[PDB]
């Protein structure tokens, strides 16, 4: 149940609505304390209408629905990566990654590939490191790394 | 006639080397593409039968799947694959000792510089993939296992 | 390897062939024609003869044998026995293969386009010749002699013919016939040393009176006179070796024989005699031209052999011919082969050459080919 | 170890015979199709192997390996061998004859140092010019006391197994001999004359043992001999400076049971007609020229004569003399060889002064300038000399000359004598002298000869020269073709009895009739009444007949009457022959120049009657035969000939004599034949002339050899042997095992190979192949073995491929999640609420 | 064993045969032709004799025997004392079973067809030869000779001919016979030497003058001269011994008897002499082959024998011929065997080998099958 138990949970926080709907102030009076401004009108609203009417967490889940479709556990992904590595956890080689994505099954852009890059995903040694960038992805990323 | 499976159990190995080559099937792949489910046919027949002239590389042309459907099983059906007691006897004709050894080297030679080769890692890697040793090495065992394919049991 | 190549000559006489090379003078083979095998035929303990050699042989073979002649009166009447005289020819005597070369053979006066006709097929089917002629025996007579202008008497073995040519051409209402030459002469000859007691029936005996023609016949200086003479002539009586042995004795058959040639009259032929015939002819052409016919005409053939023959005739013409008109008579001194010579030259005719009958056109057109349009 | 090898490779007795384990075994597998591959004829070599570009219609477009371009014709290209062939002892067993199979194979051992390869029966040994080792005795203790398949072509071999076959046996045995200068074949007469030393000796048996008297071993019984009769017989035929005038059949015989009893000789082939004549470069026999010269003067004086033999007309007729001779050497010599052999020199004198008397003979004249018809003598010179050499009265030769007086229930005077005759005796009589001569020589050989030892079963060796042609062929020549043919024929009798033998053994139907019988007609053309030898000889009769008569006569006969009967065409120049004929044989063209004056033997009864007097020698040969008798008119014979009706008899009839006594002899003993040969010209190990050998082969007759072998079914093999190589040309599931009876298997293959019943026939044992169902099933296993080949390669790749395979898909699940879920990221960046649901969570405690 | 077999040459003559094998130079046999029984016949004490053999027998029985001679004349009038003589030639003189030999046998000229057969029928029939020939005793002499051309005289027992050849070829027309020879002679001499007082009637007699004939005659240079010189002859009288042992003389007879030859008036014989009849044979022959005949005259026969023949035959001929002609006598030493030996050449003649008359011949077409198309 962990996950959406989790969720109900940062739903109920910012709610103290009535009853639990997490509805425009409580949304721009989150922020106040979160501590970043916030577009109090428009934006905020424009949040909501991805959504027929006040939410309410379960909603909350169901508008969510498309971040579920792709998305594995966390664990199982590296796990795919780990597939390409042979060696250590030294870990996947630049040269090779970007020649197994880019022209290979589904093709990466010249500028999609380009994205990543300058994003920089994190990497050193003319090389890469998966975790920090999972860190930052999947995890959620939580930082990264100052 | 094939059948629903069947050509769709070859569709789908079909698929994923669509998936490398990108995202689209070449022609060329072909003979290897339907080498890897069982027929054995060889380049002059893959180059003929349909890749391109024989099929020397890209971009001369692209299957597809579909098309690629019936090659499978006509390209298949014969038949003559080949075999593993056909083999020995081949291999015997080497021997020399009878012994159903050979004399690695020979061997690997043989196959290379013969007939239409085979190239040099090829033969050094399927034979001790296949697991026969050097003094000398059953080249009917070898022939025999290999003819057998790769998982056995 | 230049390009050319030899003709065989064959001439096909009545009496004789003679045959050679182009290119050569005389003919180098000359034997007699005849068909002839042991009319008693005994048998005896073996054999090695030849059925119907004739050939040399014959003549030798005196006594044993018997003749035919297929080519009797000039015209050939037997075709086998043709093909094997040819065969004599080219195998035995000129000692040649037929395959190589052209051949040049020579016809008779009036031999039908039928005769040509056989004699081609036999030619090129039977022999194997490459080419093939056929050729106008008195024409290469014509050819040997080398006179355009003038009248020719040819007299041989058994036709005698006087013959105006002006510009090459024998002016053909002209030319006279006679059958009498010197076959008969032979014959007559029998008949004459017979009415002595002596006898002269056979073929070996024919032969044998043929010598004597030969060697002792003349002609006179004037028939009449000639006979009064013998009966004192004292010269006429020489003598004759028969092959018996004994000797036979001839007076006044001497001159007797060769007198029918001016006198048919002796055998039997109502035919004017040479002179006549020669004067007849020389009318028959235009007033013009007698001129030149008197001035050149001209003796051929083996039966104008005989010595003392120019200087009569040109006695007898003038005494036909006008006053103030200009006779001379020319003897050629080896007449007889003239007719081989002429065809030697002619099938010897390089510039010519084109003349000459081949395997192909006898193929497409047939043996006529060589009759009709061409020789 | 394997390998068709025995005993050790490496040693040297091998390597004539053997072959190296390696050399073979490279040998068999070089690379060959059939198809391609082949022989074109070429003008000058003879043929080229080649290999053929294309074809369509009677035009090949070919290529040669002088690899230009020819474009032969298609009959005219030839089929070579299969690759399995090569390196391949006995030409027979080839499935494709071809001459340059013929050459490549024999050629190419050659150079390999292989001299030896077997044909059939036949032992070939070519001539290796270098020294080889393969005479060592050490390799003698290979071979002795071994069958001849044990090992490989070598004479201890046949001395040995036939030393044994006679014991055995029990019977005479036969070798023949042929080899050229350059054959070696004066060693190998040595080597199988210490053959014999080396097991009449052995035994396993006793036979009559002495201490003994000697007096030199056989062998040098024999050797002692040779040069003197070698020097008076020999000489130099326009061809060949040195050509045995001669024909030897030495005969060693042995006891039942292989004791040695001892030796003898016996000679038969005098050409006579040298004596008078010789024709351009050639000259008589070596003797005359020698007695003439300066080593001998006492002799010359004996003689009478004055050294130098352009002098006289009997020597005079050709030319005084040869390169490469010395007749005076060879006369110090002569005198030696007479010395060695050891007799007697009065019966030197002796043996010189009767061929001395035969000259002076040649001195006198005929004449009395033939009043009216009859000849006689002028001069008595010679006949007084004459006279006295014999010491028969000068009074009474002269009128035996003259008039030859006779003999019948009355006697009669043979008038009989000629001027034209008359020669034609003095020489005659030079020849008989002469040879009675060496007739009595060569008994007391035998006295000699006759040794200690006891026999029954003799072997032993015929000598006389091969088949030849010439640009003039002549009566020499057409009687040697006579002789080969019947000796061809008999040799097509003996096999063809036995193949139908083996035939009916096996139980496969034969259907064919003697091999020899397809020559009979050509020979009988020859040989039969109204036969062209017959018919010359009657022709000979009629004093009347001439060329053209006998002419006429083969004419008659035969002309187009047989297809054997041909004639030179007249070419340029070229050549004038009479006739052609076409011998087994090939065919040929001969000459009149002689024959019917050659053929005049005739007799002379009183010139025997008159001779029976005086000097001891010559009342004995005159006289008759040594020591024995003979018969007379009761009980015979078959019209021999006797008298010929009179005038005695000529040689065509004497011919027939001596043949069928060779044959009668020849057919009562088991033959074997061995052809020695020379390789090419300039002499050269490794080295193969195509032409010469080619000539050689026809006249060998052995292609002939090879053409009978055609006539039936050659290949044979067993069915367990056919189906062992062949079956992976057609496999089935089941094991070879033995689990395939051989029987039904082989069936199998056949059948489902279609191949027609008419190519082959079962056998129990055997099965019985054509000509080139086996060349079919070669090439097919050829163009097999290359599939699978491909096919094995095939099945490699797959190998490859399939473990790429797992690896593959393993990394297309990996990518495709790679893929998706950045993917996933692209949006996801930039909506809002994913970046503050990143930053909220922290937030939480 | 290769095949081929003899041939039983036995000619026939009017006195003797000879027999022989082919191949012979001469025959192995010759003996009478007689037969005779003892004429007296005593009777005795025993037999063992063999009543008609006549063999050789009689010759030595002289004054005993009777003679008969079954040929008497060239031709078998008796067959049943002929089957006696060549039974005897067979198993007594030559002793060698006549089934194995194919035999050839002489026959005299015109003998008669029906007479050919007899000898046929009896040969197959009688002695079971397998094969057997008949050929012609004058043929069978020319045989020997090998004269194709010339003309021959060939005089023998009991005849005479004059055959002219020309290529092996006797001219039937020239033939000449005469009934004069041997047999007429040796009485000739008979009667005349009883001219002189002695008696030579019987057969012992006749026996005895023949040797005479045989021993002491000769024909000479001249016969007019000759006997002139016979009055001064020193020569002629040579003397004979008798077996009675009285001895008696002759000579004037020794030319006289031959000399009938060529006077056969002697005798009483009109025809003419040999000289004159080989005159008329040759006339009775061609003119050009006259020629060869003079040159080749070729003597034969028994009769023939007598020394200086030949001269004395040169000169004859010269005499009667021409002036320039070229006479050759030429006469082979042993003349008489001509005929035998003669049958010998053909006899062993293995080309010829065919000719010879199988017993399938004589069965299918009969003995005439010899006559008709062969010999
Ligand atoms: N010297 C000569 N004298 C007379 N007549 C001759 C002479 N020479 C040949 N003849 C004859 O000439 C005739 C052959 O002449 P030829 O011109 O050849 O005749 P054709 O051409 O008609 O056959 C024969 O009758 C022959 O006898
Ligand atoms: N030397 C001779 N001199 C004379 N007459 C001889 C001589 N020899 C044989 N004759 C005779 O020849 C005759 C036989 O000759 P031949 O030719 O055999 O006759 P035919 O053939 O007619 O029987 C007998 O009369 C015989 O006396």
């Amino acid at each position: 149940q962990t996950q959406i138990q989790e969720f109900k949970e940062a739903f109920t926080v910012i709610d103290q609505n009535r009853d639990g709907i997490i509805d425009k102030e409580d949304l721009r009076d989150t922020f106040a304390a979160m501590g970043r401004l916030n577009v109090k009108n428009e934006e905020l609203d424009a949040m909501m209408k991805e959504a027929s009417g006040p939410i309410n967490f379960t909603v909350f889940l169901t508008m969510f629905g498309e971040k579920l479709k792709g998305a594995d556990p966390e664990d199982v992904i590296t796990g795919a990566f780990k597939v390409l590595d042979p060696e250590g956890k030294g870990t996947i080689k630049k040269q090779f990654l970007e020649e197994l994505l880019i022209t290979q099954c589904d093709r990466f852009s010249q500028e999609e590939i380009k994205n990543m890059w300058a994003a920089f995903s994190p990497d050193v040694g003319g090389n890469v490191d998966y975790k920090n960038i999972c860190y930052v992805i999947t995890h959620g990323d939580a930082k990264d790394q100052e | 006639i094939k059948i629903e499976f069947s050509k769709e159990q070859q569709d789908e190995f079909k698929e994923a080397f669509l998936l490398y080559d990108r995202t689209g099937d070449s022609k060329i792949t072909l003979s290897q593409v339907g080498d890897v489910l069982r027929a054995l046919g060889t380049n002059p027949t893959n180059a003929e039968v349909k890749k391109v002239l024989g099929n020397p590389s890209n971009e001369e042309m692209n299957a597809k799947k579909i098309e690629f459907e019936q090659f499978l099983p006509m390209l298949q059906a014969i038949s003559n694959n080949k075999d593993q007691g056909t083999y020995e006897d081949f291999v015997e004709g080497l021997r020399v000792f009878d012994k159903e050894g050979n004399g690695t080297v020979m061997g690997a030679e043989l196959r290379h510089v013969l007939a239409t080769l085979g190239e040099k890692m090829k033969e050094e890697e399927v034979e001790a993939l296949m697991a026969g040793q050097e003094d000398s090495n059953g080249c009917i065992n070898y022939e025999a296992f290999v003819k057998h394919i790769m998982s056995i049991d | 390897d230049e390009d050319e190549t030899t003709a065989l000559v064959c001439d096909n006489g009545s009496g004789l062939v003679k045959a050679g090379f182009a290119g050569d003078d005389a003919p180098r083979a000359v034997f007699p024609s005849i068909v002839g095998r042991p009319r008693h035929q005994g048998v005896m303990v073996g054999m090695g003869q030849k059925d119907s050699y004739v050939g040399d042989e014959a003549q030798s073979k005196r006594g044993i044998l018997t003749l035919k002649y297929p080519i009797e009166h000039g015209i050939i009447t037997n075709w086998d026995d043709m093909e094997k005289i040819w065969h004599h020819t080219f195998y035995n005597e000129l000692r040649v293969a037929p395959e190589e070369h052209p051949t040049l053979l020579t016809e008779a006066p009036l031999n039908p386009k039928a005769n040509r006709e056989k004699m081609t097929q036999i030619m090129f089917e039977t022999f194997n010749v490459p080419a093939m002629y056929v050729a106008i025996q008195a024409v290469l007579s014509l050819y040997a002699s080398g006179r355009t202008t003038g009248i020719v008497l040819d007299s041989g073995d058994g036709v005698t013919h006087n013959v105006p040519i002006y510009e090459g051409y024998a002016l053909p209402h002209a030319i006279m016939r006679l059958d009498l030459a010197g076959r008969d002469l032979t014959d007559y000859l029998m008949k004459i040393l017979t009415e002595r007691g002596y006898s002269f029936v056979t073929t070996a005996e024919r032969e044998i009176v043929r010598d004597i023609k030969e060697k002792l016949c003349y002609v006179a200086l004037d028939f009449e006179n000639e006979m009064a003479t013998a009966a004192s002539s004292s010269s006429l009586e020489k003598s004759y070796e028969l092959p018996d042995g004994q000797v036979i004795t001839i007076g006044n058959e001497r001159f007797r024989c060769p007198e029918t040639l001016f006198q048919p009259s002796f055998i039997g032929m109502e035919s004017a005699g040479i002179h006549e015939t020669t004067y007849n002819s020389i009318m028959k052409c235009d007033i013009d031209i007698r001129k030149d016919l008197y001035a050149n005409n001209v003796m051929s053939g083996g039966t104008t052999m005989y010595p003392g023959i120019a200087d009569r005739m040109q006695k007898e013409i003038t005494a036909l011919a006008p006053s103030t008109m200009k006779i001379k008579i020319i003897a050629p001194p080896e007449r007889k082969y003239s007719v081989w010579i002429g065809g030697s030259i002619l099938a010897s005719l390089s510039t010519f050459q084109q003349m000459w009958i081949t395997k192909q056109e006898y193929d497409e057109a047939g043996p006529s080919i060589v009759h009709r349009k061409c020789f | 170890m394997s390998s068709d090898a025995e005993m050790a490779i490496f040693g040297e007795a091998a390597p004539y015979l053997r072959k190296p384990e390696k050399e073979r075994i490279e040998a068999q597998n070089r690379p060959f199709d059939s198809k391609k591959a082949c022989f074109a004829v070429d003008d000058k070599e003879m043929y080229v192997k080649g290999m053929i570009q294309s074809r369509e219609n009677d035009k090949v477009t070919v290529k040669t390996l002088d690899d230009r371009t020819l474009t032969l014709n298609s009959d005219q290209v030839f089929p070579m061998n299969p690759p399995k062939f090569d390196k391949i002892e006995d030409m027979a067993m080839m499935t494709h004859l071809h001459e340059p199979a013929v050459l490549y194979n024999l050629k190419e051992r050659y150079a390999a140092w292989m001299i030896y390869t077997y044909s059939g029966l036949f032992c070939v040994t070519v001539n290796p010019y270098k020294w080889l080792p393969v005479y060592n005795p050490e390799v003698v203790t290979a071979y002795r006391g071994k069958k001849r398949q044990e090992a490989p072509p070598h004479i201890f071999s046949i001395s040995d197994n036939a030393y044994q076959f006679m014991l055995t046996d029990r019977d005479n045995q036969s070798i023949l001999i042929t080899g050229e200068s350059g054959a070696g074949k004066t060693v190998n007469t040595k080597r199988v004359i210490q053959y014999f030393a080396t097991i009449a000796v052995t035994g396993d048996k006793k036979k009559e043992q002495q201490p003994g008297k000697m007096q030199g071993t056989l062998e040098d019984q024999i050797i002692q001999a040779n040069p003197l009769l070698e020097a008076f017989g020999n000489a130099k035929t326009v061809r060949n400076d040195n050509s045995s005038r001669f024909g030897k059949f030495i005969r060693i015989h042995f006891g039942a049971t292989g004791k040695l009893a001892s030796a003898d000789i016996e000679t038969y082939l005098l050409e006579k007609s040298r004596v008078t004549f010789q024709l351009s470069s050639e000259r008589s026999y070596h003797i005359f020229y020698q007695i003439m010269s300066n080593k001998k003067p006492e002799l010359i004086d004996l003689l009478l004569i004055s050294t130098n033999p352009f002098d006289f007309p009997f020597v005079s007729q050709g030319e005084v003399t040869v390169a490469s001779i010395d007749d005076s050497e060879e006369l110090l010599a002569t005198d030696n060889a007479i010395d060695i052999l050891g007799f007697s020199s009065e019966e030197k004198v002796g043996i010189y002064k009767l061929t001395g008397a035969v000259m002076h003979y040649g001195n006198m004249k005929f004449k009395q300038k033939q009043r009216e018809e009859q000849a006689e003598p002028d001069g008595t010179e010679v006949a007084d000399k004459a006279g006295y050499l014999m010491g028969l009265n000068s009074a009474e030769m002269l009128k035996g000359l003259c008039c030859p007086r006779v003999k019948v229930g009355n006697e009669y005077v043979t008038k009989g004598q000629n001027v034209q005759q008359v020669t034609n005796s003095v020489g005659a009589l030079a020849k008989a002298v002469y040879e009675k001569m060496f007739l009595w020589m060569v008994t007391r050989i035998n006295q000699q000869l006759d040794t200690k030892q006891p026999r029954q079963y003799f072997i032993g060796v015929l000598d006389i020269a091969g088949f030849e042609i010439f640009d003039f062929n002549s009566l020499e020549q057409l009687c040697i073709n006579f002789t080969n043919e019947k000796l061809q024929q008999f040799f097509n009798h003996h096999m063809f009895v036995l193949e139908q033998e083996e035939y009916k053994k096996e139980g496969i139907e034969w259907e064919f009739i003697d091999f020899g019988m397809d020559l009979a007609a050509c020979i009988e053309l020859i040989e039969k009444p109204m036969g062209i030898f017959s018919i010359l000889e009657e022709e000979c009769m009629f004093p009347k007949a001439t060329d053209t008569s006998f002419k006429n006569k083969l004419y008659d006969q035969h002309l187009g009457k047989s297809n054997n009967f041909q004639k030179p065409k007249p070419a340029k120049g070229k050549a004038e022959a009479h006739f052609s004929l076409v011998h087994y044989a090939g065919t040929v063209d001969y000459n009149i120049a002689g024959w019917l004056d050659k053929n005049k033997d005739p007799l002379n009864e009183t010139v025997v009657g008159l001779y029976q007097k005086s000097a001891l020698k010559l009342l004995s040969f005159l006289f008759s035969n040594y020591a024995g008798a003979e018969a007379g008119d009761s009980g015979g014979s078959k019209k021999g000939g006797k008298k010929k009706g009179s005038s005695f008899q000529t040689v065509s009839a004497v011919f027939r004599e001596n043949l069928n006594k060779l044959m009668t002899n020849l057919r009562s003993t088991h033959p074997h034949f061995v052809r020695c040969l020379i390789p090419n010209e300039t002499k050269t190990p490794g080295v193969m002339d195509h032409y010469l050998v080619m000539h050689q082969l026809r006249c060998n007759g052995v292609l002939e050899g090879i053409r009978i072998c055609r006539k039936g079914f050659p290949s044979r093999i067993l069915y367990a042997d056919f189906k062992q190589r062949y079956r992976i040309l057609n496999a089935s599931a089941i094991p070879e095992g033995q689990f395939i009876d051989s029987k039904n298997a082989s069936e199998k293959l056949l059948n489902s190979i279609d191949v027609d019943r008419e190519q082959y026939r079962f056998g129990h044992t055997k099965v019985f192949f054509k000509a080139g169902l086996l060349g079919l099933l070669e090439e097919m296993r050829d163009e097999k073995l290359v599939t699978l080949m491909t096919r094995t390669q095939a099945l490699c790749r797959g190998y490859l491929m399939r473990v790429e395979f797992k690896k593959m898909m393993e990394r297309r699940d990996s990518i495709f999640c790679i893929q998706y879920n950045i993917r996933a990221f692209m949006n996801v960046k930039h909506w809002p609420w994913m970046n503050l649901f990143f930053k909220i969570k922290p937030l939480l405690k």
